Order: C-alpha cells, then structure tokens, then sequence
C-alpha cells in the first residue's frame, strides 16, 4: 500500500519550501590539526568546519581551543543516535 | 576604566594600567579572576 | 522494512531530483548574461541587509595589544603633525632614516631591549637616543623617535614595529602628496597577489636569516625591478622585505595594502566572483558595503570559476557567502 | 520482502516520470530566479 | 613543484596549498634536513 | 645606511641614571639590581 | 606585467649564488 | 658576572658581580 503520493510529497515539499538566506556570517580558519584562528566573538559554542563536521569551541588571545580537517580551513561559528542527536539508519528524527 | 575578558579557560581578564583591581595579578595588568567583554572591577 | 522501503524511495528520488539540479543550475550557468543577473539579484539582497551592528571592524593592527596600541596611536598622530610641512624628498629621506633606524635596532638587541622599557619617565630615553644619533638622523626624525620612546611598549619588538610603521606611513605620504595613493594601492595589491600565487618565491623571500640586501636585490631583479612598477610600492616592498623577522612575505605585502587603504580611512573588501563585473554593478557593490558597514571601501576582486555564480565578501573575519556553488551545496545536504 | 519489493520497483518507476519537475523547481529556489527547463 | 622538505628529524615542511592531506600550523606537517620529500 | 659602535658606553649612562623595586606579579619585583634572577626578584605596580 | 619565467630564472640564480648550530648537511631548523 | 652566570664571550648565561 506504498503512497507514492506520500513519497512525490516530502520530495516536492522539500524543494519548493527550500531556503538558504545569505547571513553575515564570521569565519576563522585552522591553524594546525584543532586551533582555530579568527572567530573573534565566539562563545566559551559549536562550530562547523567542511564537510558538516562538528566541532565544540579553550579560548585565548591567540586562538579558539569526521571528515578530514587540513590547516587552513574555513571554521564557521553556529552561534549557540550518535550523541549530537543524529539518527544512526532508521531516517530523521523529528 | 573598565577590563576585557582575554582568555577563557579562570578568566583572564586585562584592565587600563592604573584600574588594576581577581585570584592572582599575572603583571602586565592582567589578572586572573566571550572574549573581550567588559569587566568592572 | 515498510518504513525502511519509503526511505530508500524518497533517498533515491531526492538525489536524482537534487542532481538534476545541479545539472540545469550548471547548465544555466553557462550564459555570462545569467552571472551577471546572478550577481545583479544577490547585490539586491544585499540592499535589504541590516547594518552591521559592530561598526569598529577595524583589525588593520588587532594584534597590538591595548598600551602597545595606545602608544602607536600617538605616535601616528605625531607623524602626522610632523609630515604637513615636510617635502617628498624629505619624506623619503625620513622613510629610509626610519628604516635604517629600525633596522639598527633589531641587530642591536640590548639597545631596543633597554630602549622600549616602559618608564614612568622618559628623559633617560631622549637622552640616550640624542646622544646615540642625534647627528645621523634630521630633526624630524629624531622628533618622531623621541616621540616613539617616550611612550610605553608592550613588547620591545612593539617597538620596531612601531618604528616600521611609521617609515610606511612617510612613504605612503609622499605617494598621496603626488597624488598616486590609488596607483600604489594597486601596485601593492597585485605584488601581494603574484607572491602568493608564487609561495615558493615569497617563503625564498620570508626568512631573515640570510643578508637583507641579496633579499631585496632578488626583488628588484624578479619582481619589483619592472618597468610598470610604481616608485612607491616598489620602495615599500622592498623596505618590508628588507625589515622581515618570521612574517609571511605575502602576508606582510598584504598588510602594506590594509594598511595603505586604511590611512584613506576605507577598509578593504575581497569580493570573490564567479566572472569580472560591469562598472555599474561594482559600484552598486561598493555602496551597499559601505552602506552596510559604516565605512568606505575599497573592493578587490578575485575572479574564481567554480563559484557559479553570485559574490563571496569578507571583511575582517565577516563572510557574506552569496556563491551559488553554496546554494547547491546546501541543497545537496539538506535533503532529509 | 519479495511483494514489498515489487511494489517499490513498480512505484520508483512510476514516480520516475515527475521527478524531472521537481528539479526545475529545485533550481528556480537556487538560482534565485525562475528558470524554464 | 609542491612537494615538501624535511624540517626537523620528523617535521616536514610544505608549500601552502601543498599540506599532504599530524598538522603543526605554518604548513608544517608531522610525519639529513631539508631533503627534498614529496606527498 | 648607520652604523656605531660606541653605543656600548652610551647605553651605561642611561642605566647609569638610576634602588626602588616594582611589583609586576602577585610576588615578583623588578629593580633593586644589587640586592631571584635576572627578570625579576623572587598588589602589581606597588613601590 | 609578470611573467613566472623570470621569476623562476632569478630564484634559480640566487639560489645558486649564495650556495649544536650549524652542520645544516649533517635536529631541527635551530640545531642537532 | 652572576646573573641568577655571565661571561664575556648557552649564550654565556651558564647579581651584578
């Protein structure tokens, strides 16, 4: 008794109410591999860095305290099952 | 008049050179008690 | 399984419809007219931006600490009182005495050592550097050491630092008193930008442990020794690379840019684009970013393929991310 | 599974029919602007 | 080029935009001196 | 370019101008010369 | 107006012109 | 002189006398 209107739905509804809002967004960048260099108003916060990897920001003058991570990279701050709470394969959790 | 967070770890904090007020004065006007929010003493 | 079955129906529907996209997003792409309305749309977002509410984006010299930085501050502004009457030549003789200055004393470790300790007082110090060089330098020289010594240093290599600092600011004095402020902003920029594209030269370039002069005369032969080089930039790149203790040469050349655009007041702003732009449309981006940062700025682009399409900006450690390759990233990781 | 499978072949195919529109969409939301194809 | 030289024996130094993919920063990655190496 | 070599007595005259000690850390005080290293002897700014 | 060529030939030049510390043929970038 | 050594010429450094 599949739906394939059920699964026509998710797919389509996924795509027409698909939005990425361009943020001014502040970035630091790996320094050795991991210090982050740059994110000067990070707080004592989750980080992202390429590839969706997450990292948990050791703060100092100098710098902040699994895809592969290369000096260098662009580390994006988030401004706030596996145990970040993603499912691991049963689908989403809502 | 008014310090600044420095490190986060015990907070570092860095104050003006004669607001010096704080579990150990590390010289250099830093003591030890975000980065860079305001601190009064 | 049942659950499980929709799964992989709706997976597989979704990486198809999503690869699809990627497809015609490529494949609209292709026409230059569509980056420009690509560009063109994303510059309209931008108008719609909120102004930055942290205007003190400074980060030109955010390494100096407050007192080092303090100390920096009037001593730039007692360059600046200085340099009102002063020539070109006269100018150039301050930069290179300057240099020379600096130069003597990152050899002579004890002497900067003794002459950047802070002190509540600072006749010892004027007294010390008369008797040192008051003859080997001009007035206005000597004046702006005083002045530098008298003030306190975090560190004592703050203070050579300091000293650099000011030979820059006679250099890129006398280039504004001819008027080519802008010619050497984009001397200074291109270099910056052959030397990272050529790391090897700049890291044969970035160490001090070999002579200054065979450093400096390998950019004059390679680089700098060109006949579309401007006068200023040349002279400002080779006394940076002669006055290098472990700084990157590209990095040092691209600060000399930062710090040529900010005594103008701008802040500089690399846009990343997908192709080169209309007069119009930069612009229209420059107001917006000035608009939106509270400040003029001036714009360096750096034309990348593989963006797709939109802009990239960042200014200080802000990234405005506009690319449309981040859009079809998005969407290829947003599936659910 | 044999009967579950069955029905996700034949509905994978039928839906493989549509799914050209939804990539038309999906584009039109990434490129910011209507696009035809 | 963009292949690295031995640094410290080992420490093994690398163009940037060349770090073979342990990261010590400056483009020094972890692994007689400067002998030529390649990633 | 400069070059000098007498600096080496200049120098003696300016360390020659100055015992008070400073507290720097909290205790360390910098100064009193001929009273433990080099940096320093073993509330920051006191006299 | 640069062309890498030159770039390559004057590196090259230089290099070849101005071809426990020391014993850099002999350990780090300081000393063994 | 003594430093903590100092000697004309690690670094020689092997108070004020």
């Amino acid at each position: 008794t599949i739906s394939a209107a059920d699964i026509e739905g998710a797919i389509e509804d996924y795509v027409s109410s698909f939005s990425a809002d361009t943020e001014r967004e502040e970035i630091g960048t790996v320094i050795d591999a991991a210090h982050v260099e740059g994110l000067p108003s990070v707080m004592t916060e989750l980080l992202e860095f390429p590839g969706g990897v997450l990292g948990v920001a050791n703060l100092d003058e100098h710098s902040v305290g699994f895809e592969k991570i290369e000096e260098g990279q662009q580390v994006k701050r988030t401004g706030e099952v596996n145990p970040l709470g993603q499912p691991i394969g049963q689908g989403d959790i809502a | 008049t008014a310090g600044r967070v420095v490190r986060i770890t015990v907070v570092d904090v860095e104050f003006p050179r004669g607001s010096v007020p704080v579990a150990q004065h590390l010289g250099d006007s830093l003591v030890r008690c975000v980065r860079g929010v305001e601190v009064t003493d | 399984m049942r659950q499980q079955l929709i799964r992989q129906l709706r997976t597989g529907l979704g990486a198809e419809a999503v690869n699809k996209a990627a497809e015609i997003v490529r494949a609209h792409v292709a026409d230059p007219q569509a980056q420009s309305a690509t560009v063109d749309r994303f510059l309209s977002e931008l108008e719609q931006m909120a102004p930055s509410s942290v205007v003190i984006d400074t980060a030109a010299t955010s390494r100096l600490r407050a007192a080092s930085r303090q100390s920096l501050a009037a001593l730039v502004e007692k360059f600046d009182s200085v340099a009102g009457g002063l020539d070109a030549d006269g100018l150039t003789n301050l930069a290179d005495e300057l240099a020379s200055v600096a130069k003597l004393l990152l050899s002579e470790t004890a002497l900067n050592k003794h002459l950047a300790e802070p002190t509540d007082d600072s006749a010892p110090k004027v007294r010390l550097l008369e008797r040192l060089l008051s003859d080997k330098v001009s007035a206005t020289t000597l004046d702006l050491l005083r002045t530098a010594v008298s003030n306190r240093w975090s560190t004592e290599s703050n203070l050579i630092d300091a000293v650099e600092h000011t030979a820059r600011l006679a250099l890129l004095k006398r280039a504004e008193i001819a008027g080519e402020v802008d010619e050497v902003e984009e001397q200074l920029f291109r270099f910056g930008r052959v030397l990272d594209a050529e790391p090897r030269l700049s890291a044969l370039l970035s160490d001090y442990t070999t002579p200054a002069e065979g450093r400096v005369a390998l950019l004059d032969k390679a680089l700098t020794g060109r006949p579309g080089v401007n006068q200023t930039a040349a002279a400002l790149l080779s006394q940076t690379v002669g006055l290098l203790r472990g700084e990157r040469a590209d990095e040092a050349v691209i600060d000399l840019a930062e710090l040529a655009v900010s005594r103008r007041g701008e802040v500089v702003a690399h846009v990343s684009a997908a192709a080169e732009l209309s007069d119009a449309q930069r612009t229209r981006l420059t107001e917006v970013l000035s608009r939106i940062y509270g400040r003029p700025v001036s714009v360096q682009l750096h034309v990348d393929p593989e963006l797709l399409g939109g802009l990239s900006i960042t200014v200080g450690d802000e990234v405005i991310d506009g690319s449309i390759a981040s859009r079809l990233a998005a969407a290829q990781t947003g599936l659910p | 599974d044999q009967q579950l499978s069955a029905q996700g072949d034949q509905v994978r195919s039928g839906l493989e029919s549509s799914v050209d529109g939804l990539s038309a969409k999906l584009a039109s939301r990434i490129l910011g602007v209507d696009v035809n194809s």
